[PDB]
């Protein structure tokens, strides 16, 4: 859980 | 109509439940957590998303969009449901059912 | 709308939109019913929904 | 949200968007799980609302989304409208959501976890960017 494939850019 | 057809993000932090009581006062009780009151905001339709923090690298559920200010002010801080006084709740039904 | 509970100086944050009939779109009761007691009277709800 | 920016198309996989029969979204949710989402319990999400998994552009249609239906919902009996204290609702989907790099869950915190002030944390939704 909580782990993105795809990241985001914050 | 001033909905977005992307989804959106903002990056904000967490207020400390008295300092969050210097504008909700009575208003805040302990399945709350504030933040924002950083210039942006949660607005209608945004209500039930998440408010997430890391934790070990794993993005965790913090809060949930709950109240706020009428008018959407970025300047005050928003109110979320605080989640981890609320995950028993949620591990009793989730094992019952 | 019952709207005698307001003015409300908070409201929740879910989209369920009110078309006033000022042809302004209030995304929920909350706000709309704030704006019927700034009118004073004035303003009534012309249907549900987007304007 | 007001002041927003635009989020990478599927960034956040466990974001879904609560809507009615006809396709309008009222709020937004959270997958905890393959059968369980989280929501506000004063969104008053009913079992012939949708649950719109894997979505990004809600003006396009060419974006491979989940519409999964709800089976039954659960209002934390605690809820107080008055005060809007104990606001949360669990969803129990009727059709699992199947997990992918664009859909996946979010995790929960225990009792005892602890998020201090000053702590930089991100919010998301499909909600108004200007009032």
């Amino acid at each position: 859980c909580g782990v993105p494939a795809i990241q985001p850019v914050l | 109509a001033n909905t977005p057809d992307r989804l959106q993000q903002a990056s904000l932090p967490l207020l400390s439940n008295t300092n969050c009581k210097k504008y909700w006062g009575t208003k805040i009780k302990d399945a709350m957590i504030c933040a924002g009151a950083s210039g942006v905001s949660s607005c209608m339709g945004d209500s039930g998303g998440p408010l997430v923090c890391k934790k070990n690298g794993a993005w965790t559920l913090v809060g949930i969009v709950s109240w706020g200010s009428s008018t959407c002010s970025t300047s005050t801080p928003g109110v979320y449901a605080r989640v981890t006084a609320l995950v028993n709740w949620v591990q009793q039904t989730l094992a019952a059912n | 709308v019952d709207c005698s509970e307001y003015p409300k100086p908070a409201c929740t944050k879910e989209y369920r939109p009110l078309c006033g009939s000022d042809n302004k779109t209030y995304g929920n009761k909350c706000n709309f019913c704030n704006a019927v007691v700034e009118s004073n009277g004035t303003l009534t709800l012309s249907h549900f929904g987007k304007c | 949200i007001v002041n927003g920016e635009e989020a990478v198309p599927g960034s956040w996989p466990w974001q879904v968007s609560l809507q009615d029969k006809t396709g309008f979204h009222f709020c937004g949710g959270s997958l905890i799980n393959e059968n369980w989402v989280v929501t506000a319990a004063h969104c008053g999400v009913t079992t012939s609302d949708v649950v719109v998994a894997g979505e990004f552009d809600q003006g396009s249609s060419s974006e491979k989304i989940q519409k999964l239906k709800i089976a039954k919902v659960f209002k934390n009996s605690k809820y107080n409208s008055l005060t809007i204290n104990n606001d949360i609702t669990l969803l129990k989907l009727s059709t699992a959501a199947s997990f992918s790099q664009t859909v996946s869950a979010v995790c929960l915190p225990s009792a005892s976890d602890d998020f201090a002030a000053g702590t930089t944390c991100v919010t998301t939704g499909w909600g108004l960017t200007r009032y």
